[PDB]
């Protein structure tokens, strides 16, 4: 493949530390996963 | 296009950044009344 797997692994990680988001602004996951509570109901 | 469609979408990419740190959201003292920001951020200028 084009990409090694620590490269595709890397884009991953990447990836996992973008999720908080919200309201870019860094947020902690406890405060991340209460504001996307807050949207449902 | 030749056997299709040709797409140009005209983005955005902000290139130049900078490091401040903003709140979650003003309140009152006692906690009577809180605003929020409504698509954009709150910085102090360092004097509160």
């Amino acid at each position: 493949p084009l990409y090694d797997s620590n490269m595709e692994a890397m884009y991953t990680a990447s990836l996992t530390g973008s999720i908080a988001g919200a309201l870019a602004a860094s947020l902690p996951f406890a405060q991340s996963i209460y504001y996307r509570m807050n949207g449902i109901g | 296009a030749p056997n299709g469609f040709y797409f140009v979408h005209v983005g955005y990419h902000p290139t130049d950044y900078v490091n401040q740190t903003s709140a979650y959201g003003l309140c009152d003292s006692s906690n009577t009344k809180c605003i929020a920001a409504k698509n954009g951020y709150f910085i102090k200028n360092g004097s509160d």
